[PDB]
Protein backbone atom coordinates (compact mmCIF):
# COMPACT_ATOMS: atom_id res chain seq x y z
CA UNK A 1 0.00 0.00 0.00
CA UNK A 2 1.54 3.40 -1.32
CA UNK A 3 -0.03 6.69 -0.05
CA UNK A 4 0.80 9.79 -2.11
CA UNK A 5 0.70 13.26 -0.25
CA UNK A 6 1.39 17.04 -1.59
CA UNK A 7 1.73 19.88 1.33
CA UNK A 8 1.79 16.99 3.95
CA UNK A 9 -2.23 15.78 2.90
CA UNK A 10 -2.72 12.13 1.64
CA UNK A 11 -4.06 12.37 -1.79
CA UNK A 12 -4.47 8.74 -3.08
CA UNK A 13 -3.56 5.21 -2.06
CA UNK A 14 -2.08 2.88 -4.93
CA UNK A 15 -2.64 -0.75 -3.84
CA UNK A 16 -0.72 -3.04 -5.48
CA UNK A 17 -0.13 -7.11 -5.29
CA UNK A 18 2.91 -9.48 -5.89
CA UNK A 19 3.19 -12.97 -6.20
CA UNK A 20 6.21 -14.91 -6.21
CA UNK A 21 5.61 -18.44 -7.28
CA UNK A 22 7.36 -21.51 -5.97
CA UNK A 23 7.33 -23.11 -2.70
CA UNK A 24 8.19 -21.27 0.40
CA UNK A 25 7.99 -22.51 4.27
CA UNK A 26 9.37 -19.29 5.33
CA UNK A 27 6.49 -19.01 7.85
CA UNK A 28 8.34 -16.44 10.55
CA UNK A 29 8.68 -14.09 8.07
CA UNK A 30 4.80 -13.92 7.45
CA UNK A 31 2.07 -11.52 8.44
CA UNK A 32 -1.25 -10.49 7.27
CA UNK A 33 -3.52 -7.57 8.38
CA UNK A 34 -6.95 -7.62 6.88
CA UNK A 35 -9.65 -5.06 7.46
CA UNK A 36 -12.51 -7.07 8.34
CA UNK A 37 -16.61 -5.84 6.75
CA UNK A 38 -18.57 -3.68 9.32
CA UNK A 39 -20.73 -6.14 11.33
CA UNK A 40 -24.03 -5.35 12.85
CA UNK A 41 -25.77 -6.45 15.81
CA UNK A 42 -29.21 -5.46 16.81
CA UNK A 43 -29.38 -5.92 20.86
CA UNK A 44 -33.18 -7.35 21.33
CA UNK A 45 -33.05 -8.98 24.45
CA UNK A 46 -31.35 -9.26 28.05
CA UNK A 47 -29.40 -12.38 27.02
CA UNK A 48 -28.32 -10.48 23.62
CA UNK A 49 -26.53 -8.01 26.06
CA UNK A 50 -25.20 -11.58 28.66
CA UNK A 51 -23.34 -13.00 25.76
CA UNK A 52 -21.50 -10.04 24.73
CA UNK A 53 -20.33 -9.16 28.58
CA UNK A 54 -19.69 -13.26 28.60
CA UNK A 55 -16.85 -11.96 25.33
CA UNK A 56 -13.55 -10.71 27.62
CA UNK A 57 -13.09 -8.96 24.23
CA UNK A 58 -15.76 -6.62 24.38
CA UNK A 59 -14.47 -3.18 26.60
CA UNK A 60 -16.54 -0.94 27.15
CA UNK A 61 -15.54 2.80 27.92
CA UNK A 62 -18.50 2.99 30.52
CA UNK A 63 -19.42 -0.26 31.70
CA UNK A 64 -22.85 0.90 33.17
CA UNK A 65 -23.87 1.15 29.45
CA UNK A 66 -27.22 0.33 28.53
CA UNK A 67 -27.27 -1.71 25.25
CA UNK A 68 -30.76 -2.69 25.08
CA UNK A 69 -32.82 -1.89 21.74
CA UNK A 70 -29.57 -0.15 20.63
CA UNK A 71 -27.78 -1.28 17.29
CA UNK A 72 -24.07 -1.98 17.04
CA UNK A 73 -21.83 -1.54 14.45
CA UNK A 74 -17.81 -3.69 14.75
CA UNK A 75 -15.29 -1.42 12.96
CA UNK A 76 -12.51 -4.47 12.95
CA UNK A 77 -8.94 -5.10 11.49
CA UNK A 78 -7.35 -8.18 12.54
CA UNK A 79 -2.84 -8.92 11.90
CA UNK A 80 -2.38 -12.55 12.35
CA UNK A 81 1.04 -13.78 12.34
CA UNK A 82 1.80 -17.40 10.84
CA UNK A 83 3.27 -20.83 12.00
CA UNK A 84 1.98 -23.33 8.98
CA UNK A 85 -0.23 -22.53 6.36
CA UNK A 86 -3.64 -23.22 9.01
CA UNK A 87 -1.92 -22.61 12.87
CA UNK A 88 -1.80 -18.61 13.40
CA UNK A 89 1.10 -18.13 15.89
CA UNK A 90 -0.58 -14.92 16.84
CA UNK A 91 -4.08 -13.43 16.71
CA UNK A 92 -5.20 -9.70 17.30
CA UNK A 93 -8.99 -8.34 16.24
CA UNK A 94 -9.30 -4.70 17.53
CA UNK A 95 -11.28 -1.24 16.31
CA UNK A 96 -14.39 0.47 17.67
CA UNK A 97 -17.70 -0.63 18.87
CA UNK A 98 -20.29 2.05 17.66
CA UNK A 99 -23.83 2.55 18.55
CA UNK A 100 -26.66 3.74 16.31
CA UNK A 101 -28.43 7.40 17.80
CA UNK A 102 -31.52 8.40 16.88
CA UNK A 103 -30.44 10.59 13.99
CA UNK A 104 -28.44 7.39 12.62
CA UNK A 105 -25.19 9.19 13.12
CA UNK A 106 -23.00 6.42 15.26
CA UNK A 107 -20.66 6.81 18.12
CA UNK A 108 -17.73 5.24 19.72
CA UNK A 109 -18.97 3.57 22.55
CA UNK A 110 -16.72 0.47 22.94
CA UNK A 111 -13.61 -1.20 21.96
CA UNK A 112 -12.66 -4.64 20.88
CA UNK A 113 -9.68 -6.20 22.53
CA UNK A 114 -8.77 -9.84 21.17
CA UNK A 115 -5.11 -11.12 21.79
CA UNK A 116 -4.13 -14.57 21.37
CA UNK A 117 -0.97 -16.91 20.81
CA UNK A 118 -1.41 -20.45 18.52
CA UNK A 119 -4.72 -20.56 17.43
CA UNK A 120 -6.98 -22.36 14.18
CA UNK A 121 -9.01 -18.83 14.06
CA UNK A 122 -10.21 -15.45 14.95
CA UNK A 123 -13.43 -15.85 17.16
CA UNK A 124 -14.87 -12.46 17.26
CA UNK A 125 -15.33 -12.39 13.46
CA UNK A 126 -16.70 -15.68 13.69
CA UNK A 127 -19.09 -14.85 16.69
CA UNK A 128 -19.98 -11.72 14.45
CA UNK A 129 -21.02 -13.69 11.30
CA UNK A 130 -23.82 -15.63 13.10
CA UNK A 131 -24.94 -13.58 15.53
CA UNK A 132 -24.52 -10.20 13.60
CA UNK B 1 -71.70 -25.74 56.51
CA UNK B 2 -67.78 -26.20 57.01
CA UNK B 3 -64.87 -24.01 54.79
CA UNK B 4 -61.73 -25.88 55.28
CA UNK B 5 -58.86 -23.39 53.99
CA UNK B 6 -56.71 -26.05 53.31
CA UNK B 7 -53.99 -22.97 51.34
CA UNK B 8 -50.85 -23.19 53.07
CA UNK B 9 -51.01 -19.42 53.68
CA UNK B 10 -50.87 -18.28 49.87
CA UNK B 11 -53.82 -15.63 51.33
CA UNK B 12 -50.98 -13.68 52.88
CA UNK B 13 -48.19 -13.13 49.66
CA UNK B 14 -49.69 -10.22 48.53
CA UNK B 15 -49.81 -9.62 44.45
CA UNK B 16 -49.67 -13.33 44.31
CA UNK B 17 -49.79 -13.32 40.01
CA UNK B 18 -47.23 -10.73 39.58
CA UNK B 19 -45.23 -12.61 42.06
CA UNK B 20 -45.31 -16.15 40.80
CA UNK B 21 -44.45 -14.70 37.39
CA UNK B 22 -40.93 -13.14 38.39
CA UNK B 23 -39.60 -16.15 40.08
CA UNK B 24 -41.09 -18.21 36.32
CA UNK B 25 -39.15 -14.71 34.46
CA UNK B 26 -36.06 -15.30 36.85
CA UNK B 27 -35.27 -19.16 35.95
CA UNK B 28 -36.19 -18.73 32.24
CA UNK B 29 -33.89 -15.87 31.84
CA UNK B 30 -30.62 -17.34 34.11
CA UNK B 31 -31.66 -20.68 32.34
CA UNK B 32 -31.54 -19.04 29.26
CA UNK B 33 -28.94 -16.63 29.48
CA UNK B 34 -26.62 -19.49 30.88
CA UNK B 35 -27.63 -22.14 27.68
CA UNK B 36 -26.39 -19.10 25.10
CA UNK B 37 -22.99 -18.40 27.05
CA UNK B 38 -22.99 -22.11 27.24
CA UNK B 39 -23.17 -22.02 23.40
CA UNK B 40 -20.98 -19.46 23.00
CA UNK B 41 -17.76 -20.54 24.83
CA UNK B 42 -17.64 -23.72 23.19
CA UNK B 43 -17.65 -22.35 19.58
CA UNK B 44 -14.97 -19.89 20.80
CA UNK B 45 -12.87 -22.80 22.07
CA UNK B 46 -14.08 -24.67 19.04
CA UNK B 47 -12.92 -21.96 16.60
CA UNK B 48 -8.94 -21.11 18.50
CA UNK C 1 -71.21 11.72 57.32
CA UNK C 2 -71.12 10.89 61.05
CA UNK C 3 -67.22 9.22 62.04
CA UNK C 4 -68.50 6.23 63.34
CA UNK C 5 -71.58 5.29 60.76
CA UNK C 6 -72.13 3.72 57.45
CA UNK C 7 -73.86 5.71 55.17
CA UNK C 8 -76.76 3.77 53.02
CA UNK C 9 -75.06 4.87 49.83
CA UNK C 10 -71.30 3.87 49.74
CA UNK C 11 -68.50 2.76 47.21
CA UNK C 12 -65.98 -0.17 48.85
CA UNK C 13 -62.11 -0.75 48.65
CA UNK C 14 -60.08 -3.92 48.29
CA UNK C 15 -58.06 -4.66 51.59
CA UNK C 16 -54.78 -6.59 50.98
CA UNK C 17 -56.22 -9.52 52.45
CA UNK C 18 -58.84 -9.65 50.04
CA UNK C 19 -62.21 -8.55 51.75
CA UNK C 20 -63.59 -5.39 50.22
CA UNK C 21 -64.48 -2.82 53.46
CA UNK C 22 -66.11 0.70 53.19
CA UNK C 23 -63.88 3.23 52.53
CA UNK C 24 -64.90 6.77 53.53
CA UNK C 25 -63.06 8.77 51.52
CA UNK C 26 -63.97 6.73 48.01
CA UNK C 27 -67.92 6.98 49.50
CA UNK C 28 -67.42 10.36 49.94
CA UNK C 29 -66.54 11.62 46.29
CA UNK C 30 -69.26 9.18 44.84
CA UNK C 31 -71.89 11.55 47.79
CA UNK C 32 -70.69 14.88 46.49
CA UNK C 33 -70.97 14.15 43.06
CA UNK C 34 -74.92 12.32 43.80
CA UNK C 35 -75.22 15.86 46.17
CA UNK C 36 -74.64 18.14 42.93
CA UNK C 37 -76.44 16.01 40.36
CA UNK C 38 -79.59 16.45 42.20
CA UNK C 39 -79.65 20.30 42.86
CA UNK C 40 -76.97 21.21 39.23
CA UNK C 41 -78.05 17.68 37.98
CA UNK C 42 -75.56 15.63 35.17
CA UNK C 43 -74.51 15.50 31.33
CA UNK C 44 -74.27 12.54 29.41
CA UNK C 45 -73.29 14.60 26.54
CA UNK C 46 -71.13 12.24 24.19
CA UNK C 47 -72.09 9.66 26.11
CA UNK C 48 -72.96 6.28 24.20
CA UNK C 49 -74.55 3.31 25.82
Amino acid sequence: VGTLSRNGKPVMEVTSSFFYRGNYTDFENTFQKTVEPVYQMHIKTSKDIAVLRSKEWFQLDDEDFDLLNKTLTFETETEVTFKNANIFSSVKCFGPIKVELPTKETVEIGIVDYEAGASHGNPVVDFLKRNG
Amino acid sequence: PVMADLNGGLQFVPELKEFTAKLRKELVETSEVRKAVSIETALEHKVV
Amino acid sequence: IPRETIPFLHLRKKTPAGDWKYDRQLSSLFLDGLEKAAFNGVTFKDKYV
